[PDB]
């Protein structure tokens, strides 16, 4: 075939979660876990 | 070069597409071209591939020292 | 344990535990708790075969 | 003075880049943490173990959800030799279309990974029939997982968090998880095999709500009860039974027939649940030894300290000084981890040297990857495990072990010739590499020069005494159970070889894994192994026994664990620390299964292929292992893709070349070292604060990574290295000769 | 220092043209170079012919001329 | 074991026979290995089956360790042959090999000369002789 | 405070970088009777001056360094000052006014621990304690 | 923030001091020895960990020891 | 017969049960 | 001293690596 597609069930998931936990959700993830390791004890 | 002027080259033109990937440089160059040293025990070339192993040991051996 | 004497040496953390050395000289101040210059055939790591001890970890062979 | 790391504060205050990394790699070393009480310790362990525990349910529900949702079970199910088991779907939303019709594999209509982990021959044997039954396993083990991430923190609320007490109570934890944790569950594994597995193995279909109804056995609970046990093994199923289905079964749920099913070529499922029956009773037995609090039982503690043995003067148990042994294993946590982890890793040994003799799962003989596969990564798991029991008795040598409570015991008197054991591994790995490289390079002289008749070959006649001990009548030793004559082929008395036609049917077919024919290469693979297992225990043992420290730096206690060096001073003193022994073996572990897995696979893929003269007149010298081996079956791992297309093996191409390029990064940290890159750093660092623009600056300045730990990043890339390049080629050179 | 450093290349050269002598003499009486004079694309260059004992002489392949 | 066969009933290594050149290497050692157990590939094999092979596992076991220790005793009984001189930091960077071929002969009959060693209790220092670690 | 002459030289690329006037700053002060050259322990060569040297390092160790240099031209009447930010200068080698190889009067035995280095106690023994083995308050 | 620890088997050679290139030790007088010395470290925050004192002491297994401990800005010798 | 539509959405609120228990318990440890 | 329990426990490991050894020489069955 020439698209990825899914035959299993809510095969739009695939779709979404991939962009989601791959190349949008790391960067807001990597920005608080950088916030978490650079802050003042004061 | 045969009988009407076209060279067929000992690869044939093998540089130009599979040498810009680098497995193309492990399967068309080294894999590839290897065989000649690998099928080389009975043969002539027999002590090429004893020295084609005896650097491959002293390289591992390298290892240990550095 | 005076001078000349090949002694025995009975200290853990030294290089020539249980490995017998000449004794060099004697510290007659008695005041510096390691008295002793035994000296030793056998340098220990990169350097001497000189060191300091005391009288009660030496113990004489002859 | 940041905030993290909050559990060491002198490197929170560290102005640099290594506290960021060394608060990772000590983060879960609890008892070096700043503020840390013995009784605050355990109470860590304890609740770590919790969402360890979930991590393993969530991550075995992931494996059941994807096939349930992605797979093709129920497909699977129907002809599990004729098509391929899927891991899951693929979603790259950057292939092409070669790599979707590539990918679009074993009947799906979508890209798809073939699952070569044989989850779907281990469901399919425990019987697993559908994918609602794999989803309500996914769901039920997500909730599983759930009540272990509640219960580790309930067990950090003051009313619910146990004392010191509780957790050095040995006697009692004994007795449960002999009795409870093994016993139990594997008296309920044998309940899941007769009322389950078996049933469904015979096609009728017994579930939550038909279990109560059915019993497993016509003579149900009375047999048992009167003693009529025999009733439980009366009519077993026929050789010509045929996987779940009613055709040619039986009814016996509990007998012993011993070898293979003739149709799965595995073990019988009513010989395992005889097996783990019999393991429960024996556990349960076990776990009634200690006294816990009734005064009948055994006391681990007096265990040591008796010195009376029928009234003769003894020293201890066995006649060895055990006295002070009980303190020193009950208040050291990494002596415990040190045996837990060695028992963890011959289990895994156990796991992988009989689950490919021996297939347990139906079908899983006849799936040559997945039997490949699940050999290397349990036999790659133990050798991690063994590193790992060998790096705890360094640490619990250094840290808490002391001379004072352990004064003439059998701990004690192992440090008093530390350098008789560590001189005799010594001579034994120079024994066996001289004359197993010698042997080898001897060989390959020979035949290089034509000559492969003077070859020094050396049958390997004692491994041929044993398989000839067992039933292998091929060589010809004719002895004890070859010898159908002797006492123990009939075993006279009673003639209760009820498993040995069975079992002899099995070992003396040719077309199983179960006793390998042996000759003169298997002989010196051996060797290289033994070799192998020689050296890296030399280094792990040298590395605890010399923990405490040497005549080149007497002080290494003091120093810890992981420390670099001590400085150039006294000739040179790097890799000093008995960390650096733990990081030295690695690579002699990496390199010993190396040679295990190699020589597993090279067997097993001239059994496959049908060429077994291949592997037996080729491995007897080191070019028939590169060029037979090697250059032979990487033909096909490296043409997954070429200029002309790309293949299903394009991933195991790609990632064969990741690993390589993981393992030659690995010679960066490897073999330069820090100061050469601090002055780069250093000149970097000038670059930035001189440049226009760059409006960018360090919280924390930019140091070239410290030794300890450029010793570990590169241990990790040769390790990943090692791994992704052998795990793409096992699994390409097999799966593309085969299905 | 620099009288060490000139001598020494004297020794060197020296090494040199041992090196060099046993280039020549091994063309002159261990060589097929008379042969590949007359005919210098059948024949192949050789020098450093092989001695019979342990099985190496198969490592005197054939170089064409016999 | 009995899958292996000599050399003379084998027919993967009358093969070997057939096929095989002279020049010095395949005849005169290869009718020697017709006398050796033979697998079922036609290659000489080491095999250890009973007194039918217990001299031939004895005679390079014998020689070697014999030379073996030869060397192995002349080596040793130099070293105390110039740590009791006094001269044994120069005596090994300089080998005086009268010394040293004079220890040699003292090493042919080294297996009577070790036992000796032990029965006088001489062969091995004492432990509290030895320097070591701490431990 | 601090005072003298900079040495000849043509500014390097080595010298102080921004910790110089955020954390802290050190200074070399010494006198020379000639007109010489001395390496630049930040990359170089600088011609030192006839009077009252000043020279700016960015840390103490290139002091002792550049100090360690001026003893091989006969000069040891320098002083090494440490300068933090806000601007006071500490007086920190020589402390005391004489060279440390030198014995005072009035010093004190600190970090000396009156045992043999062999006797420090096992790392069982401060198991789950403030202290290490190493300052162990017995012997 | 290293730890240079000085035991009492000096001899008061006084090579130890030379060596540091951070002026972390210094001699102070002494009893127990002929030369009436013994190694102190009153300048340790400027320790950089260098053990080139451990180096120079040449009584057999040294009386002066860097322990590595947390290290900071001035015990890592950085100019930036 | 594969799982059905809403079965995929059952299990991810059923995971969310063990997502926010690991926050329970990962907060409790004193991250 | 005469080692007593070294010996007898060193003897009775050799006693089992004969009787493997018998049978491995086809002496006992
Ligand atoms: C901000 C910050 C900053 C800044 C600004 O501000 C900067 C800048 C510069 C300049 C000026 C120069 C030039 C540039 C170029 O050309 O190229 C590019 C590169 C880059 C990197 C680029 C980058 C840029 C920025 C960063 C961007 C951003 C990004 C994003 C934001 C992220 C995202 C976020 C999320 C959260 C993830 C450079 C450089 C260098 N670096 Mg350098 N940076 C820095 C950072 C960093 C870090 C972290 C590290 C580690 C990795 C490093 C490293 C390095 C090295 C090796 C080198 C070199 O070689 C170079 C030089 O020396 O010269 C000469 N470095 N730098
Ligand atoms: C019946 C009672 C019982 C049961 C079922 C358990 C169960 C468990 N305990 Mg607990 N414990 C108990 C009583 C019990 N305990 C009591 C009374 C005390 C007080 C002293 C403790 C104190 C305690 C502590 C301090 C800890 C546990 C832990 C655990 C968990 C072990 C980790 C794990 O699951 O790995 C896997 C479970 C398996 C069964 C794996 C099986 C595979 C093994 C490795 C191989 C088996 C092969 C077999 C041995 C072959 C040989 C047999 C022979 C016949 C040949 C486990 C769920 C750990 C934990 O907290 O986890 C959260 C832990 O830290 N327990
Ligand atoms: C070369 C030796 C070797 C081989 C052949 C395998 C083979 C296998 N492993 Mg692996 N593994 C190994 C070494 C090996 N392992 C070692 C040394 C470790 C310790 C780190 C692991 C830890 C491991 C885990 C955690 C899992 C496996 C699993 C599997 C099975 C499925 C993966 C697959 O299809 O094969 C492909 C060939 C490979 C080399 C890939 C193996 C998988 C890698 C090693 C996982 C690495 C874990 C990593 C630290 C976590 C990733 C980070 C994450 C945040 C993204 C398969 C039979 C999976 C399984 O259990 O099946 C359901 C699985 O969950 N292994
Ligand atoms: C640990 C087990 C595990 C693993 C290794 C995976 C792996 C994968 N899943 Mg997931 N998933 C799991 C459990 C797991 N799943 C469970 C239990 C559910 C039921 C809710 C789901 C539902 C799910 C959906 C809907 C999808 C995936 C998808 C995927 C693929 C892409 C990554 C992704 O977006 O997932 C997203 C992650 C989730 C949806 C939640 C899963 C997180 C689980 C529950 C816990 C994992 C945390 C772990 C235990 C802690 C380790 C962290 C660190 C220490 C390493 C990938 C192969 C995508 C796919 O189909 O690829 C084509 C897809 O869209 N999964
Ligand atoms: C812990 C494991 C376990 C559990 C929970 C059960 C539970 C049960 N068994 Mg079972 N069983 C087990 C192990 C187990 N068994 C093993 C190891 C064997 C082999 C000896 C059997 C052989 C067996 C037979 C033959 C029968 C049961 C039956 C039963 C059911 C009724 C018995 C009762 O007391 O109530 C019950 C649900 C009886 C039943 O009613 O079947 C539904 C019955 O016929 N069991
Ligand atoms: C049950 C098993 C077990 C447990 C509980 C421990 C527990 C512990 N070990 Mg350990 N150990 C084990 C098994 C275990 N070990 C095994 C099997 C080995 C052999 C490899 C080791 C060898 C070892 C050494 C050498 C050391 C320890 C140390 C420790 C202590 C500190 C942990 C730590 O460093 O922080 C957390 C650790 C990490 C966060 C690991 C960092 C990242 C690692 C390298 C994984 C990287 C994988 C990579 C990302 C995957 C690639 C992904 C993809 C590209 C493929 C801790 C008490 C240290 C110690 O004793 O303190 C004094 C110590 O130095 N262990
Ligand atoms: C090809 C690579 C190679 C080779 C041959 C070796 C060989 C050896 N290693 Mg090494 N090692 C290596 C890589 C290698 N290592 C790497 C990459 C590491 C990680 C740094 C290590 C780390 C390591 C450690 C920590 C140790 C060893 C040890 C040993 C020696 C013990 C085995 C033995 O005696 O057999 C016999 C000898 C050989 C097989 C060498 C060949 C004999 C030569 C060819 C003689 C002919 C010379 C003549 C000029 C021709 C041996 C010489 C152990 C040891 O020293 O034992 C006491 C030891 O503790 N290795
Ligand atoms: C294959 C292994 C390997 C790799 C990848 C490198 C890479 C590098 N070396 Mg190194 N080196 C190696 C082996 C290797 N070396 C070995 C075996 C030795 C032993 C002698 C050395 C000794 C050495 C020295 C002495 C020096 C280097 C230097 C360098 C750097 C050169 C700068 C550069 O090329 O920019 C390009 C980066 C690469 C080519 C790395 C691969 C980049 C990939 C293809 C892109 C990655 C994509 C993306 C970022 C992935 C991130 C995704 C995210 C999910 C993580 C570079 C990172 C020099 C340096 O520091 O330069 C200033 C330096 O002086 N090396
Ligand atoms: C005559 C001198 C001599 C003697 C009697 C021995 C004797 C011994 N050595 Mg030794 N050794 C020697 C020289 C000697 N060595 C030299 C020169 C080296 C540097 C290459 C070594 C390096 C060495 C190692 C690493 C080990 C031994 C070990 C041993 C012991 C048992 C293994 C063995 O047979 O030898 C082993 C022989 C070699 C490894 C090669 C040396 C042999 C040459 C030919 C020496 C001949 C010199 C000549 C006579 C003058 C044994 C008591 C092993 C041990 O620790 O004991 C259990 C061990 O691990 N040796
Ligand atoms: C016969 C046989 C066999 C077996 C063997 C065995 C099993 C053994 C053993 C044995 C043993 C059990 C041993 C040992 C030991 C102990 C000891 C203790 C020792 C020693 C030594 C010494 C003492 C040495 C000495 C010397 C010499 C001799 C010379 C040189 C010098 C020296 C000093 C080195 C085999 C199969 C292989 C082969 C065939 C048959
Ligand atoms: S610590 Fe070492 S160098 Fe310093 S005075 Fe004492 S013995 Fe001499």
């Amino acid at each position: 075939m020439t698209q990825l597609t899914g035959d299993y069930a809510a095969s739009w998931l695939p779709w979404i979660m991939i962009p989601l936990v791959f190349y949008i959700l790391p960067f807001p993830v990597f920005a608080i876990l950088f916030l978490w390791i650079q802050k003042e004890a004061s | 070069v045969g009988a009407d002027g076209v060279v067929t080259h000992i690869t044939g033109g093998n540089f130009a597409t599979s040498s810009i990937t680098n497995n193309g440089w492990l399967r068309d160059f080294l894999w590839a071209q290897s065989t000649q040293v690998i099928t080389s025990y009975n043969t002539s070339l027999s002590a090429y591939g004893l020295m084609f192993l005896g650097g491959h040991f002293i390289f591992g051996f390298s290892l240990m020292f550095l | 344990v005076q001078r000349g004497s090949k002694v025995r040496i009975l200290r853990p953390e030294s290089y020539w535990f249980q490995d017998v050395g000449t004794v060099a000289s004697i510290e007659q101040g008695g005041t510096s708790r390691y008295p002793v210059i035994v000296r030793f055939d056998k340098v220990n790591y990169a350097g001497v075969n000189t060191n300091n001890f005391a009288q009660d970890e030496l113990v004489e062979v002859e | 003075a940041t905030k993290f790391p909050k559990f060491s504060q002198d490197l929170a205050n560290d102005p640099t880049t290594r506290r960021i990394f060394y608060a990772i790699a000590t983060a879960h070393d609890f008892e070096s943490h700043d503020g840390m009480t013995e009784e605050n310790l355990y109470q860590r362990i304890f609740a770590s173990h919790f969402g360890h525990l979930a991590i393993i349910f969530l991550w075995a529900s992931g494996i059941l959800f994807h096939v349930a949702w992605q797979g093709n079970f129920e497909v699977w199910i129907k002809d599990p030799v004729h098509v391929r088991p899927i891991a899951h779907a693929i979603w790259d939303a950057q292939f092409g279309p070669g790599a979707i019709k590539a990918f679009t594999q074993a009947g799906a209509r979508n890209p798809v990974d073939i699952c070569y982990s044989g989850v779907y021959h281990w469901w399919y044997t425990i019987g697993l029939r559908t994918n609602t039954e794999l989803y309500v396993g996914a769901l039920f083990l997500i909730l599983l997982a759930a009540v272990f991430l509640f219960a580790g923190w309930l067990h950090l609320q003051p009313r619910y968090r146990p004392n010191l007490g509780w957790f050095k109570n040995s006697e009692a934890r004994l007795n449960h998880h002999l009795a409870g944790l093994f016993g139990v569950s594997s008296l309920a594994w044998a309940g899941h095999l007769v009322h389950v597995a078996i049933p469904e193995s015979r096609g009728q279909h017994v579930g939550w709500d038909n279990f109560l109804s059915t019993p497993p056995h016509p003579a149900g609970l009375w047999a048992f009860f009167t003693g009529n046990w025999g009733a439980y093994a009366q009519n077993p199923d026929t050789a010509e039974h045929v996987f779940s289905t009613s055709q040619g079964a039986g009814t016996a749920i509990l007998t012993f027939l011993g070898g293979f099913h003739p149709q799965t070529q595995s073990l019988w499922l009513t010989d395992m649940a005889h097996h783990h029956l019999a393991i429960a009773v024996v556990l349960i037995i076990a776990g009634h030894m200690y006294r816990t609090n009734w005064r009948i039982g055994h006391s681990i503690k007096e265990m040591m300290d008796s010195k009376t043995f029928f009234g003769r003067k003894v020293e201890g148990p066995f006649n060895l000084p055990h006295q002070g042994l009980y303190e020193t294993v009950n208040n050291s946590l990494h002596f415990q981890l040190s045996l837990a982890l060695a028992c963890l890793g011959v289990a895994s040994s156990l796991t992988a040297q009989h689950m490919y003799s021996m297939p347990p799962y139906a079908f899983i003989a006849k799936d040559f990857t997945t039997m490949a596969a699940l050999y290397t990564h349990h036999q790659y798991i133990a050798g991690f495990l063994m590193v790992g029991a060998f790096s705890h008795a360094a640490i619990f040598w250094i840290k808490d072990y002391d001379p004072e409570q352990n004064k003439g015991n059998v701990l004690e008197r192992v440090l008093k010739h530390k350098e008789a054991i560590i001189a005799h591994l010594s001579w034994v790995s120079l024994f066996l590499g001289f004359h197993t490289l010698g042997l080898y390079v001897h060989n390959d002289v020979e035949v290089a020069f034509g000559a492969a008749d003077k070859q020094i070959l050396i049958e390997p006649v004692f491994a041929q005494f044993i398989q000839s001990a067992n039933g292998k009548i091929l060589y010809g030793f004719h002895t004890l159970l070859s010898n159908p004559d002797s006492i123990a082929f009939t075993a006279w008395p009673n003639h209760a070889n009820v498993w040995l036609p069975g079992w002899l049917d099995a070992i003396n077919n040719g077309t199983n894994s179960l006793f390998l024919t042996i000759g003169p290469g298997d002989f010196y693979v051996h060797h290289a192994i033994a070799l192998g297992l020689h050296v890296t225990t030399l280094i792990l043992v040298k590395g605890a026994l010399d923990a405490r420290g040497s005549k080149l730096m007497p002080d290494k206690k003091d120093f810890g664990y992981a420390f670099p060096c001590d400085g150039p001073g006294r000739g040179g003193t790097c890799d000093i620390s008995a960390w650096d022994a733990s990081y030295l073996a690695v690579f002699w572990m990496l390199n010993t299964l190396g040679w295990v897995t190699f020589y597993w696979h090279w067997k097993h893929l001239s059994i496959w292929q049908g060429n077994v003269a291949q592997f037996n007149e080729s491995s007897t010298y080191l070019m028939g292992w590169f060029r037979d081996y090697l250059w032979a079956n990487s033909a096909q791992l490296i043409n997954g893709y070429n200029p002309y297309g790309t293949n299903n093996l394009a991933v195991w191409a790609w990632m064969f070349l990741f690993g390589h390029l993981a393992w030659a990064v690995s010679f960066m940290f490897l073999i330069t070292w820090r100061g050469y890159w601090q002055e780069l750093i250093e000149t970097l660092a000038w670059a930035h604060e001189q440049t226009p623009l760059s409006f960018g600056y360090w919280r924390d300045k930019p140091v070239a990574l410290s030794i300890v730990q450029a010793r570990l990043v590169g241990l990790t890339h040769f390790t990943v290295g090692y791994i992704a390049t052998y795990g793409a080629f096992l699994i390409a050179s097999t799966a593309s000769k085969f299905g | 220092i620099s009288r060490k450093i000139f001598a020494a290349h004297f020794g060197h050269l020296a090494v040199v043209f041992i090196w060099l002598s046993g280039m020549y003499f091994h063309g002159a009486r261990f060589s097929n170079f008379e042969a590949w004079m007359a005919n210098p694309t059948g024949i192949k260059p050789s020098a450093q012919v092989v001695w019979p004992i342990f099985g190496q002489e198969i490592l005197n392949g054939d170089m064409g001329g016999g | 074991n009995t899958t292996l066969v000599p050399c003379y009933k084998s027919p993967a290594f009358v093969e070997r026979m057939k096929n095989a050149p002279d020049s010095y290497y395949t005849t005169k050692p290869l009718k020697a290995y017709s006398q050796l157990l033979c697998g079922e590939d036609g290659l000489p094999r080491i095999a250890l089956d009973r007194l039918s092979l217990a001299v031939d596992v004895a005679i390079p076991i014998a020689i070697f360790l014999y030379t073996a220790g030869f060397i192995g005793w002349s080596g040793r009984s130099y070293l105390q042959a110039i740590k009791k001189q006094d001269k044994a930091e120069e005596k090994e960077v300089f080998i005086d090999v009268p010394l040293f071929i004079s220890c040699m002969v003292m090493a042919l009959f080294w297996p009577m000369a070790v036992i000796k060693e032990l029965l006088a209790g001489e062969l091995v220092a004492k432990d509290e002789e030895i320097p070591i670690s701490v431990r | 405070t601090l005072s003298g002459q900079t040495p000849i030289f043509g500014g390097s690329t080595g010298g102080l970088l921004k910790k110089a006037e955020v954390e802290e700053k050190y200074a070399i002060t010494w006198t020379s009777p000639k007109e010489q050259v001395f390496e630049m322990p930040t990359g170089g060569a600088a011609i030192m001056r006839q009077g009252q040297n000043l020279l700016y390092l960015a840390r103490k160790e290139q002091c002792i360094a550049l100090g360690g240099q001026l003893r091989k031209f006969k000069i040891t009447d320098y002083k090494i000052y440490r300068i933090y930010p806000n601007g006071e200068t500490v007086y920190i080698h020589p402390a005391d006014g004489v060279f440390p190889e030198k014995v005072n009067q009035g010093r004190e035995k600190v970090r000396y621990n009156d045992r043999r280095i062999g006797q420090n106690p096992s790392p069982s023994k401060v198991k789950f304690s403030g202290i290490a083995t190493y300052d162990a308050p017995n012997s | 923030s290293h730890t240079v620890k000085i035991y009492d088997t000096c001899i008061g050679c006084t090579q130890c001091v030379r060596a540091c290139p951070t002026d972390v030790l210094e001699m102070v007088p002494w009893d127990g020895c002929r030369a009436g010395q013994i190694a102190s470290s009153p300048r340790t925050e400027d320790c950089v960990g260098c053990k080139r004192c451990e180096t120079a002491c040449p009584t057999d297994f040294l009386s002066i020891r860097v322990y590595l401990g947390a290290e900071t800005t001035r015990s890592m010798g950085l100019a930036y | 017969m594969s799982i059905s539509d809403t079965q995929v959405y059952i299990a991810l609120v059923v995971a969310l049960v063990p997502g926010f228990l690991a926050w329970r318990l990962a907060t409790e440890l004193y991250k | 001293p005469p080692y007593t329990f070294r010996t007898a426990w060193a003897l009775l490991l050799l006693a089992i690596n004969f009787i493997v050894a018998a049978y491995y020489f086809h002496i006992i069955e």
